[PDB]
């Protein structure tokens, strides 16, 4: 469990931080052969001094669908397999939900990649001071705080509070039930549930807008100001929609912590 | 990625030696370079992986007219590092001119170390502001480093010279150094001499041997600042990802630090959060308000309690800052190190951007202007003379630091859409 966790909820650092950065240089016509996608995970493992395991074997990176390649959608699975007497406890239905949440967390890493890109693209233009420069960098710092608060919500819920349990929940059927409950709470706190689906609907707008801000590179300052204003409006509307669902969730309460700490 | 350290100035070389000794003790390293018998954790940023797994510290010591380097030389820890990275007046312009003529070979050493490293992330600077020889040469090297490497990061650890007086020309030197630090550095970690001195006189009963204790303090702070990289978690295991949250704007890049135990040789995280928000745990000295606050915790933590603690401290409103926008506190977690005995294992750090240091800078701006107005304190130094016969570089730095204080006070206002 604490082996598969490192790969499918990314508890191994500078493995995710080395996988994602390399993957996003491509995005395609590339990433179709199993010689670069199968080796980039092996490249990510050596930057973290982890591996030489029977968990390192049966690591299969694969796409569930071929790319049709802004587009903020992608598919990517990472699959781990076991043999016969442990197949009955860890099934093919649980690992499917593990690959479901892993894609979600990787797409969250795409955010801190893209804002890092714009930070670097601004770094190469950073000499002489002007108004456009400071008023431009506030967009980057602004979006960086917002991705840090949604990342911190994930960083507390699926990553800390649900991991304290399932360390004595095991103490033959009970193991299957405990594993399924732990995974069910992981997909429950991920807000991929249909009750919390309208919150997830707001997430795509923010994701698309910061990918738009990446695309723009002072040639067109007012365009960037307009996109910034729409971003601020969507973040303002998120505060209302998460407030409305308090009347009709203990796991969402932490969300109300992060998006609401000082300045309405 | 891979970070190289540079150390210059007497106190800077002191804290560099103490820092490397602290990490050798912290990790499974013998003082010969050999891995310990009982050594999982990453040493692949500041320690070159040598032939017998010799974690040779990735450090470059820069000095001129060595005195304390001889004391470094006769040590059992003189075999941990020094793969020959050691290379042998108290004016800013003196150290500037001396660093000017030997810029080439020291830059060659830097390029040698860059070639020796596979990857690169940053040059972290051990600096003493107005330390005499460190002043001027440190600014020169900072300008050179920003010039040659426009793709790397520059972090500066330095103390700010205030001992309530001494030297009549040091505010000029520190002002020029601050001008260089504002323009030629990417992020600055600021320290105060009198504040750390007062804390040392507080928790202990010393008056003279403050250096030997302050080395420990800065070493603990710096190692704490790097622990999540040295002990791998998965939140901000890069320097750049950590620094990105801390800097809200390229004009404000000075970071306030604390340390939750004033002495640590079983309270909960809720208590020490309340302690850390008290300023007696803060080690760097209208309303002054934080822009952005971060904290890092390492200890025996229950993961539900941090959430409810954030709830309660949020509701108690012990965060006496009013921003101009949406910026808030950020939490982080790190691992408690093995092999070190720790009572009250919970230990935390804070990184916050606070405007109050402007007042400290203003103190120097007052002082230098006063000594400029009477004009009996420039003292007519010759290095200062042929470097600048009209001394308009001091006016230039005065212009920059005035703009800096105005940027500070515009950031204090509830809009930063207006500038200062």
């Amino acid at each position: 469990y604490e082996a598969l966790r490192h790969f499918l909820l990314m508890e191994d650092g500078e493995f995710a931080q080395s996988l994602s950065d390399l993957l996003f240089e491509k995005l395609p016509g590339e990433l179709l052969n199993p010689l670069v996608l199968n080796s980039v995970l092996s490249k990510a493992l050596q930057c973290s001094l982890h591996g030489d395991t029977p968990h390192a074997s049966n690591l299969s990176l694969a796409l569930k669908y071929l790319p049709e390649v802004p587009d903020v959608l992608s598919c990517l699975e990472l699959r781990y397999k076991v043999d016969w007497p442990l197949n009955i406890v860890i099934t093919e239905g649980c690992v499917s939900k593990y690959s479901g949440v892993f894609s979600f967390l990787l797409q969250l890493k795409l955010m801190m990649w893209a804002l890092k890109d714009v930070c670097f693209h601004l770094k190469r233009t950073a000499m002489a001071g002007s108004v456009q420069f400071r008023q431009l960098q506030l967009f980057k710092h602004e979006m960086q705080h917002f991705v840090k608060v949604i990342q911190g919500y994930i960083a507390n819920q699926i990553l800390h509070v649900t991991w304290c349990e399932f360390r004595a929940r095991l103490a033959l059927e009970e193991i299957q039930r405990a594993h399924a409950e732990y995974l069910h709470k992981a997909v429950f706190r991920g807000l991929l549930t249909e009750k919390a689906a309208p919150v997830m609907n707001v997430i795509h707008s923010i994701f698309s807008l910061v990918l738009k801000f990446r695309s723009q590179l002072h040639p067109n300052f007012a365009l960037m100001q307009q996109s910034y204003n729409t971003f601020k409006y969507y973040s303002h509307f998120l505060f209302k929609v998460v407030t409305k669902l308090v009347n009709r969730q203990p796991h969402l309460e932490d969300f109300l912590l992060r998006i609401n700490f000082n300045n309405y | 990625r891979e970070i190289i350290t540079l150390q210059l100035g007497q106190c800077g070389n002191q804290i560099g030696f103490e820092f490397w000794k602290q990490l050798c003790a912290e990790h499974g390293i013998s003082p010969e370079g050999i891995v310990e018998e009982f050594a999982t954790d990453r040493k692949d940023v500041f320690f070159y992986q040598a032939d017998d797994e010799h974690y040779i510290p990735r450090a470059v010591l820069l000095d001129l007219e060595p005195r304390v380097i001889h004391s470094i030389l006769n040590s059992p820890y003189a075999k941990l590092y020094n793969p020959e990275n050691i290379y042998l007046g108290n004016n800013w312009a003196s150290g500037f001119s001396q660093g000017e003529k030997i810029h080439e070979d020291i830059f060659d050493i830097i390029d040698r170390e860059a070639d020796g490293s596979d990857s690169l992330e940053g040059f972290v600077l051990c600096h003493s502001i107005a330390g005499g020889t460190g002043s001027g040469l440190g600014s020169y090297l900072l300008e050179r480093l920003n010039d040659r490497y426009p793709k790397k990061l520059v972090q500066t650890y330095s103390v700010f010279p205030n001992q309530d007086e001494d030297v009549v020309v040091q505010p000029y030197n520190s002002l020029l150094t601050l001008k260089r630090l504002t323009q030629n550095a990417d992020c600055v970690v600021v320290l105060d001499n009198t504040a750390l001195n007062r804390i040392a006189t507080d928790r202990l009963h010393i008056q003279n041997p403050s250096f030997s204790q302050i080395n420990q303090l800065v070493s603990t702070i710096m190692s704490a600042s790097t622990t999540t990289l040295r002990y791998p978690g998965y939140m901000n295991n890069d320097l750049i990802g950590l620094i990105a949250s801390l800097i809200p704007t390229p004009r404000l890049h000075f970071l306030m630090t604390g340390y939750t135990p004033l002495t640590t040789d079983k309270t909960t995280v809720l208590d020490v959060m309340r302690r850390l928000l008290q300023p007696k745990n803060v080690m760097v000295s209208t309303n002054h308000c934080y822009i952005a606050i971060l904290n890092i915790i390492q200890g025996e933590v229950d993961p539900t309690q941090v959430h409810k603690s954030l709830q309660r401290i949020r509701e108690r409103k012990l965060a006496n800052f009013i921003p101009w926008g949406p910026a808030s506190i950020q939490v982080a977690l790190s691992r408690k190190s093995p092999y070190l005995p720790s009572a009250h294992r919970v230990s935390g750090l804070m990184m916050a951007n606070h405007t109050s240091i402007s007042s400290l800078f203003e103190r120097t701006c007052r002082q230098y202007d006063k000594l400029r107005k009477r004009e009996a304190f420039l003292e007519q130094f010759r290095k200062e003379d042929m470097f600048k016969d009209n001394f308009d570089e001091m006016d230039t730095s005065r212009e920059i630091v005035q703009q800096l204080i105005d940027e500070y006070h515009a950031a204090t206002r509830p809009d930063y859409i207006s500038w200062g």
